[PDB]
């Protein structure tokens, strides 16, 4: 069974017929997915989706697995093991030919390689991995799981394939996937912590022979060592029976704070917040109506919400959530970007695995990483409501409803929104440029810090202030501030900083208005192609005529870019600069006034020396003050052994001109110049049958955005790799 | 060979970097062998050698051949994919196939390529190369 | 406003007219091919520059072109303020 | 110069000038471009089908 | 070159050296080379021609110290 | 049967095939013999 693969444009009737030119290649990687684009039917669609999800779902695995296996073979983890310290994680040991010799990254214990950042080894020190050959096990299962689902899909779509009312039981889908998933993964892994992660974190504090440490099965039934900690973890003594729960003080309980000898947090919080959490949206999940004829109609409850502004309230709308698609994709794709960025937010003030704030070189890279991905994904979210607007829509279930009310009035909300922006923007920028000129014109005393006109953000000092000394009455049982950049005692561990509070003086201030800027700008960009996507003042054929399509001809002067796509490209541009300023901002900080090297005083020298009171200021001092500690050292990072990786950034500045090339220049000069070229080889004899044709206006101003972003990042991760690899 | 240029058999900075010529590939002997295979040429101040290129006896090798060996493959490479295309063309399958490569006919035309330089010269002197200004019917203008 | 132009390559499939959507085109009628009835543009005084009529145009170097003039006004230019 | 011959073409503006292509039907009614011919290279859309007037066609052979 | 010096060998690249303006500046007059050709052959046929004053002129461009037709790479 | 080379020759996985050939050529008299300048 395999006559059908080499029969190309298999699900479009019109590109299966033939090559005429190289326009049917480019189309080919184009409809390749958007199979609503084939049919009306949705059992199809669905079935699609689904065994998509499990390809998916098996290249996870098996990545996953992969990357085990040379964790096992090839990593100096269990060297690393007995020192988490004194030796660099590392892998992918480096190939013995002529141009990759030299980079053998020799990390101590004569281990070379390629020393990695990416912190696995931190899960495996709170996993307690002791051997590789369970590892290989590991990858094994994985691989096997990875396939075993894949041949899953292939039935589900080939020979037993669901039905159409299988879809929109949105009901019991929150159910099941709240409760069940979240809350039995949830639980399970919180027992298998308390089984097996502390214990032998506990055995990890004196050096008490890691291979040596019994294994899980000798903790199955045998409770005696389980009984030696922990008096009432005998068996239990099992007072649930008795719903008496103070004799389990032994392991769950509540710090809340920085745990000095295990470079992370005090794990018994972790597992008592999973218990927590577990049990709470257990009995959340539990709540919508089902087949026991128990439970909120949730359609009518957004029936019930109205008022006198509000018109008719939230009055059919799931039509909308579940007949189309593109919406639930945006509003899941919106939100999961905003969360990621949260986390990435998040967890560099309270590093949940061993040994995180010790170790300043994994921190940043999933910080970047996380907070990269989010924008990149939340712009899509919007575009993805765009293509909502333009493909799924009624003029009759949508009568004076809470959506149709803004599309009425949005000339105000955009004029208004322009308006914001405008003043922000000026607002800030100009105000430091103001002081920019003042700086450089002798005139020091109009300068804007605390030594000069003043200006101080008191809401967040205040906010942070009543953070400080929550506990005891906020928080009676416990024990420590939630974290130690708001307040409490500068935790460290060596000479080396852990966390300590955060100051707030006068820098912030534009540096947070600037960003609102930004984010006001981006906003705007992105909600006027949302609003103005099929109706515009002159443009009454949007939503008639497509959202992907360049231009309608030199009417009114010009039109070009008047889709909504290109609102996002100039959307995805901006948020480029601010995600950029943001790392910018946030490496700076936490590199200046967080961390650095410590004395047996608790002396904290950082690495720069408290910059931002000094130059974070003015413009000139931002390029000096930043670049030059950014790039000193890579013009000559490279030329030895654990050196000669000579960083594709000399590399990236090309493709971001070849990018800039793109975007500047039309077409139709390329065009002719081909019909040259192919004059001449017509006259050789070697004309190509498939007549080559240039590309297309949209499909240049993709490649080059693509290639601008590319460059861009690029460089960027090259220069703070370094940067980090100059100090970690 | 004039302009100031050392011998690179007697140019004693070349020989000091000879010393701690750092063996690149797996074998001991790799720098110090490269670095004696490079007596034949001449250094200046920089220690490293530069190449003459006149023909001249002093270095012609060093240049000439490869050059011709390169006119070799790119003369076998033209004309075998020149050769393939004239032939797809007697086959009324012409944009079917322009994609799909017929390998058992694609096989033997690139196994045919040995002569092609004096097959190429006889194909000038026939004229089987060139089409008429006014035949080929590609409208300028 | 803008000035149009017109030619005898006109099939008579009358898929300009159909495109326009700023009422310059009429159909007079014509004797030299099976058309009898050749487009041609009454009412040039409401031309947008929008052309989309001659990519309707499927003849070959298409029958109808529009010269682009310079008396430009708020009709020509289009605007509801 | 027939039915199924393979003809020349003398129109200037022509995008397939001195191109050959197949005069598909002879028409010769009292239209100014009589002659359909057919061709398959493609200008615009392929517009490999066109029409003349005869006394702009050469014949090759 | 890029590459090769990536590597950290260098004598692995590629050095081309001009000799046609090498050529043209003996050719001029430059002795600098030491090739005897065309007023550096101070014997040649034209070797007697050129300023009627070309003795001050050699003592200059003999001179290369200042910006008169520097040696190259 | 052998018709999956009527499914396999498409170009593309062609054109891999023609250049990591290409390639591992170009690597073995570069393994075997680079120490001829
Ligand atoms: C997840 C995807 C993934 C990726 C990107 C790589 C990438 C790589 N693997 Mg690999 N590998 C993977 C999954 C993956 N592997 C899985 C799932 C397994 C288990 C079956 C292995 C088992 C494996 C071995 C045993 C070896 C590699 C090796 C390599 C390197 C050279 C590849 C080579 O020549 O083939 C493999 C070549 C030979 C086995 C010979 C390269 C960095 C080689 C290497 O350089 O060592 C790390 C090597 O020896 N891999
Ligand atoms: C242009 C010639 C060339 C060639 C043929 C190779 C070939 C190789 N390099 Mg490599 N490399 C080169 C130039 C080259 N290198 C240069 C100029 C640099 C920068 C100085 C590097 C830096 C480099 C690093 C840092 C690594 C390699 C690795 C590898 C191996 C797996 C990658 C591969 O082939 O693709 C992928 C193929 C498969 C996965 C199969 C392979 C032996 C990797 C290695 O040795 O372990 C696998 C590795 O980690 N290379
Ligand atoms: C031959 C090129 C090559 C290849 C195949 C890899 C492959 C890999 N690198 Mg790697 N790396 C390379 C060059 C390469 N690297 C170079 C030139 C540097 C700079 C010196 C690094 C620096 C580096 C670090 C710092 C880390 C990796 C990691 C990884 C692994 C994560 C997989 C991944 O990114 O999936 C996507 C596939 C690609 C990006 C390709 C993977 C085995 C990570 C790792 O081992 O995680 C456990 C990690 O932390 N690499
Ligand atoms: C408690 C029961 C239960 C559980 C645990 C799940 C779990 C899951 N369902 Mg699911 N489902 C359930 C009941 C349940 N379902 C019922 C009763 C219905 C009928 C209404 C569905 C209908 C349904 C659909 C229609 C889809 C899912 C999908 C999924 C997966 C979402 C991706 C994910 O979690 O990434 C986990 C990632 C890693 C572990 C890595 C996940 C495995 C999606 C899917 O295809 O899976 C990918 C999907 O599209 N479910
Ligand atoms: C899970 C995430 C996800 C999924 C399933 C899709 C799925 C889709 N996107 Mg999409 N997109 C995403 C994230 C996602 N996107 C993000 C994060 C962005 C912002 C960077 C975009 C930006 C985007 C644009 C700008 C467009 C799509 C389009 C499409 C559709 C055609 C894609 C195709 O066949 O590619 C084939 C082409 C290549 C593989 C290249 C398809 C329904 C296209 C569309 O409207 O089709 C309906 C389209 O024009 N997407
Ligand atoms: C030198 C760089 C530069 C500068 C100074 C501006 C300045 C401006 N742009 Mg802008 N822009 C730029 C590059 C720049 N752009 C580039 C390269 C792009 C393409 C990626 C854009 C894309 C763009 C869009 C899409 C939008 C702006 C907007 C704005 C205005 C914001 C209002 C404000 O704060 O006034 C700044 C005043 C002073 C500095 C004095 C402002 C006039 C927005 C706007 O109209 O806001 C009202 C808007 O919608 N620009
Ligand atoms: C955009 C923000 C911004 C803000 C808030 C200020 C604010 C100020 N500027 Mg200023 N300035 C700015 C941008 C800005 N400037 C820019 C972009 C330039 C061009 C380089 C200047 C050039 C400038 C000069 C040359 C001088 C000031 C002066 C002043 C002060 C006098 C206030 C005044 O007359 O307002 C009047 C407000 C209303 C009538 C309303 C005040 C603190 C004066 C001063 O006190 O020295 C610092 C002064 O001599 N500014
Ligand atoms: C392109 C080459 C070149 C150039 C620029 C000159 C330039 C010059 N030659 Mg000359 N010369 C040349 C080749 C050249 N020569 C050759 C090849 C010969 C051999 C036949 C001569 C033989 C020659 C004589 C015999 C004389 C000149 C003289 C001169 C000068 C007067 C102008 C003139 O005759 O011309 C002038 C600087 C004259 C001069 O300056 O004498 C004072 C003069 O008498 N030349
Ligand atoms: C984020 C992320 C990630 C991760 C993920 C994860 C980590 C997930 C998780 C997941 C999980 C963690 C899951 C779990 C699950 C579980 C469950 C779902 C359970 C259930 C259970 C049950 C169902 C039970 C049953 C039973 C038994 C067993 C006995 C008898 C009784 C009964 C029947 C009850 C990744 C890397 C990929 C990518 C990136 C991002
Ligand atoms: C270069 C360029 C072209 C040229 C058009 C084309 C199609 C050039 C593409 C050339 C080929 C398709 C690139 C192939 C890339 C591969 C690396 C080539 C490998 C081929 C061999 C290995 C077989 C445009 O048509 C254009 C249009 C509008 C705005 C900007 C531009 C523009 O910048
Ligand atoms: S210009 Fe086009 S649409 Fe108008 S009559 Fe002629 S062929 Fe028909
Ligand atoms: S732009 Fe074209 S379609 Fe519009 S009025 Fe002018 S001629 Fe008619």
């Amino acid at each position: 069974s395999f006559e059908k693969w080499g029969q190309p444009g298999h699900f479009d009737r019109t590109l299966a017929k033939g090559p005429k030119t190289t326009t049917w290649i480019w189309n080919l990687h184009a409809l390749a997915h958007d199979f609503d684009t084939h049919t009306s039917d949705l059992e199809d669609i669905s079935r699609k989706i689904f065994a998509a999800h499990f390809g998916q779902l098996a290249v996870i695995f098996l990545w996953l697995s992969g990357m085990e296996f040379h964790g096992a073979r090839f990593s100096n983890y269990e060297a690393w093991l007995s020192d988490p310290i004194g030796i660099k994680p590392s892998a992918q040991v480096v190939w013995p030919i002529v141009g990759q010799d030299i980079l053998n990254a020799d990390v101590g214990g004569g281990f070379h390689g390629i020393q990695i950042t990416s912190g696995l080894f931190q899960v495996w020190r709170a996993a307690g991995f002791t051997n590789s050959f369970q590892l290989y096990v590991t990858a094994i299962g994985g691989l096997v799981a990875a396939a075993l689902m894949l041949f899953a899909g292939w039935f589900h779509y080939h020979k037993r394939a669901p039905k159409l009312e299988w879809f929109q039981n949105a009901e019991s889908m929150l159910n099941h996937h709240l409760a069940g998933l979240l809350g039995l993964g949830c639980l399970s892994w919180a027992g298998h912590q308390i089984h097996v992660a502390l214990p032998v974190n506990k055995l990890l504090d004196a050096g008490v022979a890691p291979k040596d440490i019994p294994l899980p099965h000798e903790f199955i039934l045998n409770n005696s060592l389980m009984a030696e900690l922990y008096p009432s973890f005998a068996k239990g003594l099992t007072p649930f029976w008795t719903l008496n729960w103070g004799q389990y003080a032994d392991f769950l309980t509540f710090k809340g704070g920085l745990n000095p000898v295990t470079g992370g947090l005090w794990l018994t919080d972790t597992a008592h917040h999973h218990l927590a959490l577990a049990v709470l949206f257990i009995v959340a999940g539990h709540m919508y109506r089902t087949n026991w004829g128990i439970g909120h109609s949730i359609k009518e409850i957004l029936e019930n919400h109205k008022g006198p502004f509000t018109g008719d309230g939230h009055k059919g709308l799931y039509e909308n959530m579940t007949t189309s698609w593109h919406a639930q994709l945006g509003t899941n794709l919106a939100m999961l970007g905003s969360l990621t960025i949260i986390v990435a937010h998040h967890m560099y003030a309270m590093p949940p695995y061993p040994y995180l704030a010790t170790d300043y070189a994994t921190a940043l890279s999933i910080f970047t990483h996380h907070m990269w991905i989010g924008g990149f994904l939340i712009v899509g979210g919007a575009a993805h409501a765009t293509i909502f607007m333009v493909r799924d829509y009624d003029p009759a279930v949508n009568q004076n409803n809470v959506l149709d009310r803004v599309i009425r009035h949005r000339d105000a909300i955009i004029s208004h929104l322009n308006w914001v922006c405008m003043f922000l923007g000026f607002h800030s920028f100009g105000l430091y440029i103001h002081n920019d000129t003042m700086q450089a014109l002798g005139r020091p005393q109009d300068m804007f810090s605390d030594t000069a006109i003043q200006l101080q953000p008191v809401f967040a000092q205040f906010v942070q202030n009543i953070h400080t000394l929550a506990p005891g009455s906020t928080a009676p049982n416990a024990l420590e501030p939630v974290s130690y950049a708001f307040g409490g005692g500068v935790v460290a561990v060596g000479g080396k900083i852990a966390m300590m509070p955060i100051a707030l003086g006068t820098a912030d201030f534009m540096i947070h208005h600037i960003h609102a800027f930004q984010i006001h700008v981006t906003v705007l960009i992105l909600l006027k192609g949302f609003l103005f996507a099929r109706n515009s003042r002159l443009i009454p054929d949007k939503a008639n005529l497509g959202f992907r399509f360049p231009c309608d001809g030199p009417g009114r002067g010009g039109t070009c870019q008047v889709s909504g796509w290109d609102h996002v490209f100039l959307g995805l541009f901006w948020m480029f600069n601010t995600i950029a300023i943001a790392v910018y901002h946030f490496s700076w900080k936490m590199q200046s006034d967080v961390w650095g090297t410590i004395d047996p005083d608790g002396t904290i020298a950082h690495i720069t020396g408290g910059n931002f009171a000094m130059s974070a200021n003015t413009i000139n001092g931002w390029l000096r003050d930043y670049q030059w500690a950014q790039a000193a050292q890579v013009i000559q990072s490279y030329g030895s052994a654990l050196s000669a990786y000579g960083l594709l950034f000399l590399g990236a500045h090309f493709v971001w001109a070849f990018s800039l090339m793109f975007l500047f220049s039309g077409r139709g000069y390329w065009q002719e110049l081909i019909e040259s070229i192919v004059w001449a080889h017509n006259k050789l004899k070697v004309a190509p049958t498939i007549q080559p044709r240039a590309l297309s206006i949209i499909q240049g101003r993709a490649v080059g955005v693509a290639h601008y972003l590319l460059g861009a990042i690029v460089t960027i991760w090259a220069f703070f790799e370094a940067r980090i690899i100059s100090v970690g | 060979v004039g302009a100031g240029l050392v011998p690179c058999s007697e140019s004693p900075e070349f020989i000091q970097r000879a010393a701690s010529a750092r063996n690149t590939t797996a074998d001991p002997n790799s720098g110090q062998k490269r670095f004696e295979r490079y007596a034949q040429e001449l250094c200046g101040p920089e220690g490293l050698p530069h190449l003459i290129v006149d023909g001249r006896l002093n270095h012609a090798g060093d240049f000439l051949i490869p050059s011709i060996l390169f006119l070799y493959i790119a003369g076998w490479i033209g004309w075998v994919g020149r050769a393939y295309l004239q032939e797809i063309k007697k086959r009324d399958n012409t944009e079917l196939r322009e994609v799909i490569i017929d390998v058992p006919t694609a096989l033997p035309l690139m196994l045919s390529g040995f002569t092609w330089p004096l097959a190429a010269v006889k194909e000038l002197l026939s004229g089987e190369l060139v089409a008429k200004d006014d035949e080929i019917p590609v409208s300028p203008r | 406003s803008h000035s149009v132009k017109i030619y005898d390559t006109c099939i008579g499939c009358t898929q300009c007219v159909r495109a326009c959507p700023t009422d310059v085109l009429e159909m007079v009628p014509w004797d030299g091919c099976k058309a009898g009835q050749i487009a041609a543009s009454p009412r040039t005084e409401d031309c947008v520059g929008c052309k989309r009529c001659e990519t309707a145009c499927p003849t070959d170097f298409l029958s109808i072109r529009v010269y682009l003039s310079n008396a430009e006004t708020t009709r020509s230019m289009g605007l509801a303020y | 110069v027939e039915r199924g011959s393979k003809v020349r073409i003398l129109r200037k503006e022509s995008y397939w000038f001195q191109d050959v292509g197949v005069v598909a039907s002879v028409d010769k009614s009292g239209i100014r471009y009589p002659v359909i011919v057919r061709f398959d290279k493609v200008n615009y859309a392929g517009v490999n089908t066109n029409n003349f007037a005869e006394t702009e066609l050469v014949e090759i052979e | 070159n890029d590459v090769v010096v990536a590597f950290g060998t260098p004598e692995k690249q590629i050095l081309i050296e001009p000799v046609f303006a090498q050529f043209i500046q003996a050719s001029h007059g430059k002795v600098l080379y030491g090739l005897n050709t065309l007023l550096s052959n101070p014997d040649s046929v034209a070797s007697t021609a050129g300023a009627a004053w070309l003795p001050g002129w050699l003592d200059a461009i003999n001179n290369g110290t200042n910006s008169l037709f520097l040696t190259i790479g | 049967q052998n018709y999956l080379l009527r499914y396999l020759s498409l170009g593309p996985v062609l054109l891999f095939a023609w250049l990591s050939f290409t390639a591992v050529l170009l690597i073995v008299f570069n393994y075997l013999y680079p120490d001829l300048l």
